[PDB]
């Protein structure tokens, strides 16, 4: 929780606004909250050797890695599922774990024509328990990854589940969202949520069961009681006669119970959004290549680029190059279309130079048509210390030498000198611009109370007046905690102020937020 | 109250009132209000 | 003081003494305390180098083994990358200390099936492992000094 | 150099008002004080 | 050298040194040509800003 908090206001500081600051804050809070049922929920009441040097080394990198009969079915289901989203991130370190010991152990194949055109593949070890070891391994990191799969799914889905119900909820009272307006057409979350408007179980995970009805009344008037009725998937004819009279029948408690009670919408609604889920798209991919490495070993290797997921600190040094991303991309588009002029301009003049072969009675003219020429530009001047004019021939004693001698070195200063700077360039920013971002996160919360926004210079005023202040005064942790207490408690035993805030809540209105103002400053005068 | 009472003349007329201040006259900030046009506002919010 | 006495049973062990300027030297402190203001971050992106180098050695020994012959005599071949251990030396040792990555010092992939496969893998490695990892180590560096 | 400019203007314009230069802790004595005094108040697109 | 030592003095493969040789290399090439140089070029952008 700790570092969502940091997170979260990394997030705010930084790209998000003022006038939206609060919702944020609200929003952070009721994901926290959320996220809080759900933990309680799960909660249980000399001469060296390759292979010599090889064992050393692995060492030194993991260490690297390291520092940074229904019934009982159903309760032994509940303990097991508990125990998974309990150990999720345990599993998920084991998982890695397991691949770089099955790497390691893919370090000592070898490959011949005889046994140990076809060829043979045969792991060459003196112990001879390695590949054993390789035949668990491989079965346990599976298994781990499968795993991996359900803790999330326990664990983590919940919450992605939670947002989208809440951010739909929003959409439809205060937007009108499939009410006064419909989405764009090319907004396929809106698109897709267009399945569990009528579901019966909209709301599962959010807490508010009350949208259908508040929806309804709300855009009612304009729409009618029919149409929203339709989209909703309600009945006001229902609504009015369970009132009247009803009646309360218990089916059979059992799985053709269970059977019935499956809202396939809902559930089909569940399973896109899901599978749009980005971290469950990775583990799915995860397990999809655990599983290839029983046809091959060596897919097993893929599961290495976990360390990028994994290691916050790998996390932040890609960052740093992600950050800029989309300016590397183009930079290297903008070199290959200078390769391009360039070997235009080869291919056009300079075309007796580009020979490279030995044999006279075989030329190998590499700019005989412009595929070739453009193939070898890109492949080896781009690599090669200084351009083109490194593997290309001389130019001495002849009629276009000094064409030629200005055409390889602006090729070296373009390509080589100012387009590989302008990459090392863009990675140097991004360290810095992401050291910028934290250190005005931290001015930030250092000068300024994150709530009323006050300076700190006036709470200073009193002896640590600004850390009292974020401590007792206005303190965000205390604000959830409020939150978190009147969505428990009954609105039959809210008190006033507590009825007061939580209509507010209700109709999204955060002017019981203290903005600019403090029980300081109101009674100043009195306090001192 | 009449605001309260006039509250639909001022929604629909809200995106046409523009507001200024000014240094007026009187050497005193004055507040000025006229009226914009629907075409000059879609016009400025065109993205160019 | 061990050093120092070592040094009486082989007079080079006083050359260890000449780190002593790190310690000794306020300059010298100071360049080197900017190297070491981000050594954790230094020494994981030399891990992730390594393990780019494995995977790239893992799809070079799958597929392009034919490349990997280091030998001028016919007679007597000398692969490189007919196991994976070799290959993985061979590739730390020689590809990243190459100017143009690996495509410098293995074979020529003109005039084969495999040639637009091969140009794709000799680029990726270039960029990724010459350009970008090393690009990185630099900019930590010059991010320590600000 | 160019992700400083960006900086400063953005910093700028967030801190002070274009127009008249009162920076923006007098007005946010009141609840979105600067907001409604950037929007409503003096407004560039207003005065334009 | 681009590639330090090893590039220009002899093949270690197939001698009893060859991995205490390699370390070698690798080591001359990451903190000589790899490092000061860095530190080098640090210095003078540094100096700009
Ligand atoms: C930024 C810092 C600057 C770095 C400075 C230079 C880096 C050098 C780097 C890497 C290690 C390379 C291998 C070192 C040599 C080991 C060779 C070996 O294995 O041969 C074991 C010998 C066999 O006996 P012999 O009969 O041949 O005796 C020889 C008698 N003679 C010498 C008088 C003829 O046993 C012995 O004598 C060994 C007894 C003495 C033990 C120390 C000798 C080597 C010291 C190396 C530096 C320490 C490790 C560097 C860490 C990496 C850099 C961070
Ligand atoms: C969201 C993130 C996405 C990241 C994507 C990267 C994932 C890696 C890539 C691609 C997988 C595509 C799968 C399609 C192939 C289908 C399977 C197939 O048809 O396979 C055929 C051959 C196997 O041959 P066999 O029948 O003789 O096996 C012996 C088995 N018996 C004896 C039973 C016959 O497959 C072979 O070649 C096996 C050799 C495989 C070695 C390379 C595997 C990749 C490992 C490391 C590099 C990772 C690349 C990273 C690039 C993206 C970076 C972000
Ligand atoms: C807190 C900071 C830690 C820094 C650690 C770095 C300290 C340097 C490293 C290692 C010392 C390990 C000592 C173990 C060896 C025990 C002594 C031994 O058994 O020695 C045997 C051979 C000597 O042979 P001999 O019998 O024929 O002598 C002739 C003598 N008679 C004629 C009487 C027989 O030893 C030889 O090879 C002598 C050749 C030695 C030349 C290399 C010495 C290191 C010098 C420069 C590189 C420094 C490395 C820096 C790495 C870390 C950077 C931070
Ligand atoms: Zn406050
Ligand atoms: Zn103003």
């Amino acid at each position: 929780v700790k570092e969502s908090k940091r997170q979260f206001i990394f997030d705010v500081v930084n790209e998000g606004g003022e006038s939206e600051k609060m919702e944020m804050f609200v929003s952070f809070c009721e994901d926290t909250i959320f996220e809080m049922q759900i933990a309680a929920q799960i909660s249980e009441p000399r001469r060296l050797t390759a292979r010599e040097a090889a064992t050393a080394v692995a060492a030194l990198l993991w260490a690297l890695v390291t520092r940074a009969f229904w019934g009982e079915l159903e309760v032994q289901r509940v303990k097991f599922l508990n125990y998974l989203s309990r150990n999720f991130y345990t599993l998920r370190f084991l998982a890695l774990f397991l691949a770089f010991a099955i790497n390691f152990i893919l370090l000592f194949y070898k490959v011949s024509d005889s046994p140990p055109n076809m060829v043979y593949y045969f792991l060459e070890e003196s112990t001879g328990y390695m590949e054993p070891a390789l035949r668990c391994l491989s079965l346990l990191h599976t298994l781990v990854a499968f795993l991996c799969i359900i803790g999330y799914n326990c664990l983590k889905v919940p919450l992605v589940i939670f947002k989208r119900e809440k951010e739909l909820a929003r959409k439809l009272e205060f937007d009108g969202l499939y009410i006064t307006e419909q989405p764009e057409d090319d907004d396929v979350k809106g698109q897709w949520d267009r399945l569990v408007l009528n579901t019966p179980s909209f709301p599962s995970n959010y807490w508010d069961k009350f949208v259908k009805r508040k929806v309804l009344d709300k855009h009612g008037d304009i729409f009618g009681r029919e149409r929203i009725a339709e989209l909703l998937g309600m009945d006001l004819a229902s609504l009015e006669i369970t009132a009247h009279n009803e009646r309360k029948p218990d089916p059979p408690p059992g799985l053709l119970t269970w059977i019935m009670s499956i809202d396939v919408k809902y559930q089909i609604w569940k399973f896109g959004v899901i599978f749009t889920d980005n971290s469950f798209l990775y583990l799915g991919w995860y397990m999809v290549m655990s599983l290839l490495g029983h046809y091959n070993n060596f897919f097993f290797a893929a599961h290495l680029l976990d360390i990028a997921m994994g290691v916050k600190t790998l996390r932040t040094i890609l960052s740093s190059v992600t950050h800029n991303g989309k300016q590397l991309v183009m930079t290297v588009g903008l070199l290959a279309v200078v390769v391009y002029l360039y070997t235009v301009v080869a291919f056009n003049f300079f075309r007796k130079f580009y020979n490279k072969s030995e044999d006279e009675d075989e030329p190998d003219m590499k700019c005989d048509d412009m595929m070739t020429c453009y193939l070898f530009h890109m492949y080896v001047g781009v690599r090669a210390g200084g351009g083109i004019g490194d593997e290309i021939e001389d130019p001495a004693g002849d009629e276009y030498e000094l064409y030629r001698v200005v055409f390889d070195i602006t090729f070296f200063f373009f390509v080589i000198v100012i387009l590989l700077a302008i990459i090392q360039g863009l990675i140097i920013d991004a360290f810095g611009e992401l050291r910028d971002q934290q250190e005005q996160v931290k001015e930030d919360m250092e000068t300024k109370c994150f709530i009323c926004g006050i300076g700190s210079d006036y709470f200073d005023t009193t002896p640590h007046g600004f850390e009292t202040h974020t401590l007792e005064e206005h303190n965000l942790a205390n604000y959830m905690f409020f939150l978190m207490y009147l969505i428990n408690k009954d609105e039959t035993e809210h008190t006033g102020q507590e009825s007061y805030v939580w209509k507010m809540y209700q109709e999204r209105c955060w002017d019981f937020f203290p903005a600019g103002d403090c029980f300081r400053k109101q009674y100043e005068d009195q306090l001192s | 109250n009449f605001l309260e009472l006039a509250e639909s003349i001022l929604e629909y007329f809200r995106p046409y009132l523009g507001r200024i201040e000014i240094m007026g006259a009187s050497r005193r900030i004055e507040r000025i209000y006229f009226e914009i046009s629907e075409t000059n506002r879609a016009q400025w919010e065109m993205p160019q």
